[PDB]
DNA sequence: GTTATCCGCTCACAATGCCACACGCGCTGCTCGG
DNA sequence: CCGAGCAGCATCATTACTTGTGAGCGGATAAC
């Protein structure tokens, strides 16, 4: 089975899992350092930000390749969003410098 | 299963490690097609609407 | 944007910016009508719209009213994404006490207050009573007091006296401490201070208050006392088929909390009798604890099912918190999966597609080029026409992925190949096709083994994985530079039986006019595949660079290799075609023909092997029938004779003639001589069984038979399965590791007794278990490496040092395993490399020593090379190129940007899966060379062992030295120097159950302080007589002789004690405990004599141990300092012990546990880590005594050892960078110029920066001392945090970096991963450049 | 009609610049089309970019001259035209 | 007695990845409610 | 009256063989 687009978790904005789902795969942490054991940047970069988050990232994506252009518009990972969130749901004070 | 007419060799590598090969005739005897029975419920709850 | 990831705590005016509201009712939703209820957890009016742009009440419905609130319902109408981050936040009706910085050991707050944590704890749960401002009556600021206690000072004080309990007490008591004060004030007390355990104490607070001051943190913010609240989107409340709501946990817990904060204010406005206001407190003190944290103080399990609720550390910590389930690694949604299957039809690069997988990835690229074609201008008839199939689609399809490349993932991707790329074409089916020779890469079987895929879908990524991953570019393993891709089964076997030699077959003796004229004769079947033949060659030659000679010369081969020879790429000489050709042999053949001929010629050549290996294997026609493996007929008789023989060996026990232990050892001697005979007696009635004629009588040609076709070609299984199948299977394993007596006799073409199926079924249990344990071990390891080294990026490139460590020629007892020309290969030299010529510079210090240069080196016959580490490197935050040398999987040297660290890091964790869970001889000639000795002579001509690390060297006449031993101490020396003497011819002897005194000058030999009954007693030789004095030492004996030792005196022909010859001073020696002396007054010795006889893991675990660095279990003490040893007070429990150097200052006194043995007498004299006591040793005390070099050989000599045993290979450079990394850590000697502390742990490279700085200027380095961490360790104290908070805790390092205010710049391939960014390691090391150089001034 | 990125490896002394060239390249080449100097085969951008690299005419060097040039062209272009317009104003 | 020393005991903290599939996930006498 | 919702519950002893390791703390043990 395979995915294209489709459904998207609730609690982050990432695919669901499972062929009953229609879901993606987990690209685990295995995959990860196998990736950036070669230089494969872009790759990793567009595959955690554009591919499977990002929500205004990923619809741009869509929208751009059909138009036959092939650019990554690597936003946030919402899921980071979501850490952030749940961290400040502590007295911990996390925010983004400024520069 | 099945008893099979059966033969050990290589055959191009189709067979390269321990993948099986087999013949169109097994298939048009249906000698492994098999069935797969699966249910689906619809329930009706009764919402307070 | 933003460049770093600033952290602290929040104060409470803070947490209520961050709110829109606070929430007063735990009721989410009514159910009459399914909208979120006000003033709730769900409260459209504090969080956001539920629908986009709609009022909750309905006044509202269009875009334009965007912004207005409502005034029926009272809610602001934007979209409903923003109900994702208002954050709500509860008003505590009293304070309350937040459990991380309470109980995350240390307790912050207890480590603040220098208060024992038992204390706080008990004043927050209320039940004691703190009293603070101190009064002037008995009363402190700090201390503690109970009820009656408080009544009592309240009956003595009204006032003066503030005793209160719980959150506000500690609340006001840290708000009045004075910071900076106390923090100056220890400080002057510090210096002043100096026990020991008392100043690492005040060193730690003093940097815990100097962090906080120097942080914005505010003490009291360290008690809640408004409680944020999560957004309603991250907690949500999904419905089922009916009013069934997946309550979350979270929305349960914050019920709770809120009903006791409703309960416990509607109590205070109601009088508030005490006793339940203080118990109520207590109350929501533990709720609000278990929200933040389920764990501490006891359990919250949820209803109806008896397991916690997740606590919000739960949705951070553990494999299931964000960081480890949705941040690092998070499920992608964009391509595929599917099991795989063969094809071998197609070329390297390519691979298999399913044309419905294929048809549901590249989706979006349809509609671009359906659209672009027109033939479908709008999105919708695109879906329609892409559910319809029409044949446009689908050689559209065939176009848009002509060139398109994908990625085939293995599940578990235990190294770099793990993933890697391949341009795909159409098949039918829904398998993945793929090329053999790569699912031998990925470790992939075709058992159903599943495989997924990936499409790169932006330009520069799919440029990039054509450029990088796609598998003809990775044919050299990065672990070690031997080709990944050989041709494992299935082919070595067809061309093993093409290029073979039948005597007399069909065609033999023919002459062929090329290749393909042979060719051509065997495809009509007018001669055999093989057979004996003369045919014309013109092997292609590359004489000079770029030049191709071509010599017509006539060679006598076979058809067989003929035929093979149409393959070779006009390169490599037909001298490598004309043997077997076995396994072995064509990973030899695709080496040099990559060696030679680049890259391109050699992948060609490869397909076209693999090609014709199953072409000419499937006409072949291999096949193993039951009376293939024939039985050695003997065999029988064989199994009888030991049989008998072990059967009269009964006797010998049933008669009593032996001992047992002996019978046992005899039974499994002669079974194992009767296991070899059989299994040569196999072989030689297997390997050249056949017997055939040429053109005359007979000869005896080597085997055709199927199996030993697939043995000796390498196929698949070696010999010792063979012999396992047709000979006896042998001795099997006990489930504790001893042998059973009896051997299964039987083997596997005859049958097995029951018995002997369950002893092999004992063994394969236990193999079973091992593997499915070792797995989830090694998987966890390799993880713990992959994130202690994921920085390790090169950045400079030549660090310009000259500090290398001696890379020699490994030797072990027996033969050299790893020649110097394995392990230095590749690798840039320290320093200039003298051609043993000496004065002949052989190789400058600059070289990257590759093949050539190794053989120029190894002609020359040198000893070793000093060489440029990566534990050697000076930049700062990563390594400079030259010093890690030729980057492996490639030819040249490394590149600036590959994360050498995770590669190592992978390489290193990947082969775990194959891990598991008296006398001394020469061998060869040259000299005898020792080390650490003092050589003195014996009476009998030989020479005497006279120290204790005495190394054996037997060198050769080229220079390089063969072997080497540990020739311990006491042992008499047979053998001069020099002496070229062959194997076997034995140097030195000696007893383990002995340690003699053995003097240094001849005469007679006199007792002092040698009393017997007090301090030695007289014990005989009541088996012949004799007698002997037995000095038990201070505690064996009675304690009037304890504080007094004895002493022998090696006297001259008087009775005076005589000076050391060579120096000037005595030689009079203390005899230990158990000393069984014999020699008498007054007489005579020999030159170094027996004065007294005192009588004397393995897996995956070991490595794991090492790279933990933790203390083994009974460390060998080491040498601190030299000098004369001396027990100093006997017995203070202990066994204490006092060493004086020459001169140094000993102010040290260990204490060794006088149970265990010591390896030192009293009036020796040797240098600092010397060995005192043996056994294994922590490698924490091998840095700190001996340097950094020792530890690191050690450590890579200690895990290529437990490698090297399973036979997997790794080149150093992993472990290398790995040891490099679990040391970056220094702690501080002195003060040093600028502000650096005593027990203050510091990044080294940042002491080295700083000392950098200073030498600078006029002022003085700070002085350091390279500390060592453990792998775990070494990574959670790292500069930044959220790598460390990924990694392992994520409960400690976030509280600590947040009481700190540890303000994160990335740099660092974790965050840049985690934060969404390019990576410093590949092409985003050129962006992170490109943005240090421009876009940061 | 490329299978190896070797010479191209050769001509960019560096695998990571070689990609990232490249892809700038073939970026160019198919939005704001360029000419495909090497006679494409009715291949991707991706793969014209890595033969135009192995042929030895594209680099970073030679590519941001290219661009410059072309550059400065829009920049003269650019200034006869407005000051023609400022002088339509008369 | 002091003063620090070390030791037994306690408690926290880690447990391969995927997958796939299956199954399931308040209650209970108070509250309300007509 | 009686069904449908609901609000805060250790629902007594609910026990619980080790897993292996590290760190810290209260208290035995010894030097000054
Ligand atoms: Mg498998
Ligand atoms: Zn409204
Ligand atoms: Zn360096």
């Amino acid at each position: 089975h395979a995915r294209s687009t489709g459904s998207y978790s609730l609690v982050t904005q990432q695919p669901l899992g499972g062929k009953a789902q229609f879901g993606g795969q987990r690209f685990g942490e295995m995959e990860v350092w196998a990736l950036e054991a070669y230089g494969a940047a872009y790759t990793l970069q567009e595959m955690l930000t554009v591919k499977s988050d990002d929500v205004n990232g990923r619809t741009k994506m869509y929208k751009n390749i059909v138009d036959g252009n092939h650019q990554m518009e690597p936003g946030m990972p919402e899921s980071f969003n979501v850490l952030l969130k749940e961290i400040r749901s502590l007295g911990i004070n996390i925010e983004l410098e400024d520069e | 299963g099945q008893n099979m007419r059966v033969a050990f060799m290589p055959w191009n590598g189709y067979n390269f490690e321990d993948s099986i090969l087999v013949s169109e005739r097994v298939v048009q005897e249906d000698r492994f097609t098999t069935i797969h029975i699966q249910e689906l419920a619809c329930v009706s709850r009764d919402t307070k609407l | 944007e933003f460049d770093a990831i600033k952290i602290a705590l929040a104060s409470p005016d803070m947490i209520r910016s961050w709110s829109f509201g606070e929430v007063k009712k735990p009721e989410t939703i009514n159910y009459r009508t399914f909208k979120p209820e006000r003033d709730g957890l769900f409260c459209a009016r504090i969080f956001g719209p539920v629908k986009d742009y709609e009022c909750l009440c309905g006044k509202y419905k269009r875009l334009k009213h965007r912004g207005v609130i409502c005034e029926k319902c009272g809610v602001e109408v934007t979209q409903t994404k923003v109900r994702r981050e208002r954050m709500g936040h509860i008003e505590l009706a009293s304070p309350t006490a937040h459990i991380w910085f309470l109980k995350s050991l240390p307790s912050r707050i207890g480590l603040l207050l220098d208060m024992p944590l038992r204390d706080i704890e008990r004043v927050l749960y209320f039940e004691s009573y703190v009293v603070i401002e101190g009064g002037m009556t008995n009363l402190e600021r700090q201390q503690i007091l109970t009820e009656e206690q408080y009544l009592d000072a309240l009956e003595e004080f009204g006032d003066e006296f503030d005793a209160k309990m719980g959150a506000e007490a500690i609340q006001a008591l840290l708000k009045s401490m004075d910071l900076e004060q106390e923090c100056e004030q220890l400080r002057e007390e510090l210096n002043e201070t100096n026990s020991e355990t008392k100043r690492k104490k005040l060193t730690k607070r003093i940097k815990l208050l100097e962090a906080f001051v120097q942080s914005g943190n505010k003490p009291e913010w360290m008690i809640l006392t408004v409680l944020p609240v999560l957004p309603p989107d991250l907690r949500p409340l999904v419905p089922l088929d009916g009013g069934r709501f997946a309550t979350s946990d979270l929305n349960d817990l914050y019920r709770r909390v809120i009903n006791r904060n409703n309960r416990l204010k509607r109590l205070l406005d109601l009088a508030a009798p005490d006793i339940i206001v203080r118990n109520e407190k207590r109350m929501l003190q533990e709720a609000v604890d278990a929200l933040l944290d389920n764990g501490r103080r006891g359990r919250a399990i949820t209803g109806s099912n008896k397991r916690p609720l997740k606590s919000l550390a739960d949705m951070i910590k553990g494999k299931q918190g964000r960081f480890r389930q949705n941040l690092l690694g998070k499920r992608v949604d964009y391509s595929g999966r599917s099991v795989i299957t063969v094809g071998p039809y197609l070329r390297l690069h390519q691979c298999g597609l399913p044309k419905k997988m294929a048809l549901e990835l590249f989706k979006p690229f349809i509609y671009g080029k359906l659209e672009l074609r027109g033939l479908a201008t709008t999105i919708k008839a695109a879906k329609k026409m892409v559910e319809r199939e029409e044949a446009v689609v689908w050689d559209i399809l065939d176009e848009v992925i002509r060139e398109h490349p994908v990625l085939l993932n293995r599940a578990p991707t235990l190294h770099r190949l793990g993933i890697q790329a391949f341009e795909p074409v159409l098949i039918e089916g829904k398998a993945i096709q793929l090329h053999p020779l790569v699912c031998a890469a990925y470790n992939a079987d075709f058992d159903g083994d599943q495989m997924a895929v990936h499409v790169p879908l932006t330009l520069e990524a799919q440029l990039e994985a054509r450029a990088l991953m796609m598998s003809t570019n990775n044919i050299l393993s990065p672990a070690n530079g031997e080709p990944i891709i050989v041709p494992s089964q299935d082919v070595v076997l067809g061309l093993y039986y093409m290029t073979r030699d039948c005597v007399n077959a069909k065609g033999e003796g023919m002459v062929l006019t090329g290749p393909k004229e042979a060719e051509r004769l065997y495809r009509s079947g007018l001669a055999s595949l093989h057979a004996r033949v003369k045919v014309r060659i013109t092997e292609y030659e590359k004489d000079a660079n770029g030049e191709l000679v071509a010599k017509t010369s006539l060679k006598d081969t076979t058809v067989g290799r003929a035929i093979l020879w149409m393959i070779v790429p006009k390169g490599l000489p037909y001298s490598i075609v004309n043997q077997a050709l076995g396994k072995k042999a064509i990973s030899k053949m695709l080496n040099t023909c990559y060696r030679i001929l680049g890259l391109k010629p050699t992948v060609i050549f490869a397909d076209q092997i693999m090609y014709t290996g199953f072409a000419y294997a499937a006409r072949s026609g291999a096949s193993v029938g039951i009376d293939d493996m024939v039985i050695p007929e003997k065999k029988h008789e064989i199994i009888s004779e030991a049989e008998a023989e072990v059967a009269e060996i009964q006797e010998q026990f049933q008669s009593g003639l032996v001992t047992a232990g002996e019978r046992y050892n005899k039974v499994i001697d002669i079974w194992a001589a009767a296991n070899d005979r059989v299994s040569k007696a196999m072989m030689d009635n297997l390997q050249t069984e056949t017997v055939i004629n040429r053109d005359g009588q007979e000869e005896k040609q080597v085997s055709f038979n199927s199996i030993y076709m697939m043995a000796d070609s390498g196929a698949r299984g070696s010999a010792a399965q063979i012999r396992q199948l047709a000979g006896m299977r042998g001795l099997m394993a006990k489930p504790d590791g001893s042998i059973i007596e009896t051997p299964i006799t039987a083997n596997f073409r005859e049958g097995l007794n029951v018995l002997q199926y369950f002893i092999s079924t004992h063994g394969a249990r236990k193999g079973l278990a091992d593997t499915a344990l070792k797995t989830a071990n090694s998987g966890y390891l390799t993880r713990r490496l992959v994130d202690v080294a994921q920085d390790l990026v090169v950045t400079e490139d030549d660090c310009g040092t000259h500090e290398g460590i001696m890379m020699t020629p490994v030797i072990e007892g027996g033969d050299v395993k790893e020649p110097l020309r394995d392990r230095v290969l590749g690798r840039v030299t320290a320093e200039d490399v003298l051609k043993p010529g000496t004065a002949d510079i052989l190789v400058p210090r600059n070289t990257l020593l590759h093949e050539q240069w190794c053989d120029l080196l190894e002609e020359n016959s040198v000893d070793a090379v000093k060489v440029r580490s990566v534990v050697s490197c000076d930049t700062d935050f990563g390594v400079c190129a030259h010093c890690y040398g030729r980057d492996l999987a490639r030819g040249h040297i490394i590149n600036k940007g590959e994360a050498i660290g995770v590669i190592a890091a992978q390489s290193i964790g990947e082969p775990g899966t194959q891990l598991t869970m008296s006398s001394i001889q020469v061998k060869n000639k040259g000299s005898i060379k020792l080390s650490n000795v003092k050589s003195v002579v014996n009476s009998s001509g030989k020479l005497v062992i006279t120290s204790r690390n005495t190394e054996l060297k037997l060198i050769d006449e080229f220079g390089r030295t063969k072997e080497s031993y540990k020739v311990p101490y006491g042992a008499v020396l047979a053998k001069g120097d020099g002496e070229q003497v062959a194997g076997g011819e034995t140097v030195a002897n000696w007893d383990p159950h002995t340690m003699p005194v053995i003097t240094e000058v001849s005469g007679f030999v006199r007792f002092t302080d040698m009393i017997d009954g007090q301090t030695i007693t007289r014990q005989t030789d009541e088996l012949t007589g004799l007698s002997s004095l037995v000095v038990l030492d201070s505690a064996e004996r009675t304690a009037g002789g304890k504080d007094l030792r004895p002493a022998l005196k090696i006297v001259d022909a008087q009775g005076n004690d005589v000076l050391i010859p060579g120096t000037d001073m005595p030689a009079q020696y203390f005899l230990p405990g158990k000393a069984i002396v014999q020699l008498e007054d007054g007489v005579q010795i020999s030159s170094g004599d027996t004065l007294a006889r005192i009588p004397q893991t393995g897996g995956l675990p070991r490595v794991a141990d090492l790279f933990e660095a933790r203390r083994p279990k009974e460390p060998a003490i080491l040498a601190e300092i030299s000098g004369i040893v001396s027990f100093g007070k006997e017995t203070k429990g202990k066994r204490r012990l006092v060493i004086t150097p020459v001169d140094g200052s000993d102010p040290y006194e260990e204490m060794i546990p006088k149970w265990r043995q010591l390896n030192v007498f009293e009036g020796e004299r040797v240098e600092r880590g010397d060995v005192i006591s043996d056994g294994p040793e922590a490698p924490h005390d091998i840095l700190r005594l001996r340097g950094v070099h020792a530890v690191t050989r050690y450590i890579v000599n200690e895990v290529q050892d437990v490698y090297r045993l399973q036979g997997v290979k790794i080149n150093d450079k992993h472990i290398e960078v790995i040891v490099r990394q679990m040391l970056r850590k220094a702690t501080i000697v002195n003060a040093g110029s600028s502000d650096f502390l005593e027990g203050e742990q510091v990044e080294y490279s940042r002491v080295k920066i700083a000392n950098r700085e200073l030498e600078a200027n006029g002022k003085v380095g700070a002085t350091y001392s390279r500390d060592l961490l453990g792998i775990t360790k070494a990574s959670l104290a790292t500069e930044s945090f959220i790598s460390a908070a990924s990694f392992q805790e994520t409960t400690r390092v976030l509280t600590e970096a947040a009481v700190a205010g540890k303000r994160d710049e990335l740099r660092g391939l974790k965050e840049n991963v985690i934060v969404g960014r390019l990576i410093p390691a590949g092409t985003g090391y050129a962006y992170h450049q490109d943005r240090m150089r421009r876009r940061a001034a | 009609a490329r299978v190896t990125v070797q010479d191209a490896v050769e001509k960019i002394g560096n695998r990571f610049d070689l990609v990232l060239v490249a892809a700038r390249r073939a970026r160019q080449m198919q939005v704001g089309g360029k000419d495909p100097l090497v006679p494409e085969e009715n291949d991707k951008t991706t793969v014209i970019a890595l033969r135009e690299i192995e042929e030895g005419l594209i680099n970073n060097q030679i590519l941001d001259v290219r661009e410059r040039q072309e550059q400065q062209e829009q920049e003269a272009a650019e200034l006869q035209a407005v000051t023609a317009i400022a002088e339509g104003r008369r």
